[PDB]
RNA sequence: AGUGGCGAAGGCGCCCGGCUGGAACGGGUCCGACGGUGAGGGACGAAGGCCAGGGGAGCGAACCGGAUUAGAUACCCGGGUAGUCCUGGCUGUAAAGGAUGCGGGCUAGGUGUCGGGCGAGCUUCGAGCUCGCCCGGUGCCGGAGGGAAGCCGUUAAGCCCGCCGCC
RNA sequence: GGGUGCGCAGCGUAGGCGGGAGGCGUCGAAGCCCGCCCUCCGGGGCGGGUGGAGCCGCCCAUGAGACACCGCCCACCCUCUG
């Protein structure tokens, strides 16, 4: 029989997390970060690191018996940035190549109807 | 170690989820769990085409909640629905007008709902017209609620009848494109 | 969501209901010069600060730590107190700036947009669309003309009739 | 009770004792077909099935030799009872 899961991707300017669950999101299957596959902190969001972690997670999922997968991609959002990083697309293509079938794709970046104050300081960062 | 990990994964059994009765009882998917009661309370997100494959209504998302179990078969209830982000963003453009109403409803059977309906106009209209349109939405939804009950309410709201009525009667204040019902939440139950 | 609107200015953006202030348009309606400016006096007046009482998510002066640096009482990072919020009062300040005091008559226009009214054409008969005209608001160009120039130019920084503040 | 053993070189999970050159095949097996569990998924231990008569080892290594056959231990996470 064909079973479907869900891949949550959390992408940032500093790391990428790929997490595969069942359709309910209450049972976890695999979880891999860009910091498990490199040793430089400045490479955690490299799309190659993302590809590698995606491959590991996909192979573990297949071993567990997962065939299809829906996708929810996310940036931190809220008061932080609303734009994903560059590892998300890499991870998606890597999941496709690993051998899983892909279903729906959606963005779930949480966005403020009007909310809290960000960290700048009325003048932002000045480096 | 990995021994206990494999033990845990292999102690997990699979269950088959089933939609409710006023829909067609289908086989949305599968859920792993060790015990039966760790499955009571779980939300399956699906679309309406998967259930009844009309190619156009792919933007509608339904959310079914698990409430019971019998062997390795679980049965769901209806919880709410919302439209899709992509659709809404493609709708709301510049040099137009958006009119949203949020209302609290009680059907014939005592179910309490929160309904969020949406309307779009072709131009940058005034505010009195916005308010007239909002009143129209309100009247129609209250009428449909007092005359119908949960199953028909939901089926009509997701098929697109109430939207047609709303558009046709709001076309008397200002023409319209893509009127719709955008969200429903269930709040209570008798 | 606007280059948009209301308000004396400060300033004011979820929805429904109630109380309330002011302006424009239309008007063979009423009174009949009742007007302008305003020394001295008064009322409003961002943020921050103070008094008294409540509350306290996020942000975050002071403070404490990590780095960077010749040094770094800073910029960058991790934490954090008053304060930011409500009630009732004081303080009376700002690039509070159109850096342009208020009223009235005159000296070419063009093109947008907002509200109201009139007249033609369309219509899916819609509190709807388009074109033109009058009044009032708010913008962009521009000829004579003005200015040390930048520039302003019927929303004058032009020619006249007035009052107060200032150098 | 059911399952459970790569110190090396290895035909490969020689685990260790006493016996065991002898053990089996209608007290029916291979070679071929599909499958749950254990686990270093190493790899075997396990089951219904075309199948119908061969294969282990005294023969070499390894310090202790055979999953050669008979009795017993042990490391785990599990199924019943009192």
């Amino acid at each position: 029989k064909e079973k479907w899961g869900v891949a949550h991707i959390y992408s940032s300017y500093n790391n990428t997390i790929i997490h595969i669950t069942d359709l309910t999101g209450a049972e976890t299957i695999s979880r891999w970060s860009g910091g498990m596959v490199v040793k430089a902190d400045r490479d955690e969001p490299s799309p190659y690191a993302a590809m590698i972690a995606a491959r590991r997670a996909a192979e573990e999922a297949m071993e567990k018996g997962i065939t299809g997968v829906h996708i929810k991609v996310r940036a931190p959002g809220g008061s932080k940035s609303k734009s994903p990083g560059p590892g998300a697309q890499a991870a998606i293509r890597a999941l496709s190549r690993a051998g899983l079938r892909i279903g729906r794709v959606e963005d779930v970046t949480p966005i403020p109807h009007d909310g809290t104050r960000p960290k700048g300081g009325r003048r932002g960062r000045r480096v | 170690r990995a021994a206990a990990a494999k033990d845990k994964w292999k102690m997990k059994e699979w269950y088959i989820v089933y939609a409710p009765d006023f829909f067609g009882s289908k086989e949305i998917g599968l859920t792993p769990a060790d015990d039966p009661e760790k499955v009571i309370g779980r939300v399956i997100e699906t679309t309406l085409k998967d259930l009844t494959g009309d190619f156009t209504k792919g933007h509608v998302k339904l959310y079914f909640q698990v409430y019971d179990v019998k062997g390795q078969n679980a049965y769901t209830k209806f919880k709410g629905h919302t439209l899709a982000r992509s659709y809404i963003r493609s709708l709301v453009r510049r040099r137009t007008t958006r009119v949203d109403g949020i209302f609290n409803i009680t059907t014939k059977d005592g179910y309490k709902l929160r309904v969020m309906g949406m309307v779009i106009a072709y131009r940058r209209i005034q505010t009195s017209q916005e308010r007239a349109i909002r009143k129209i939405i309100q009247d129609i939804i209250y009428k449909k609620a007092e005359e119908l009950n949960f199953a028909d309410f939901v089926l009509q709201s997701v098929n697109g009848q109430i939207a047609s009525e709303i558009a046709k009667e709001a076309r008397k204040i200002y023409p319209i494109k893509r009127a719709e019902v955008r969200k429903i939440k269930v709040l209570a139950e008798p």
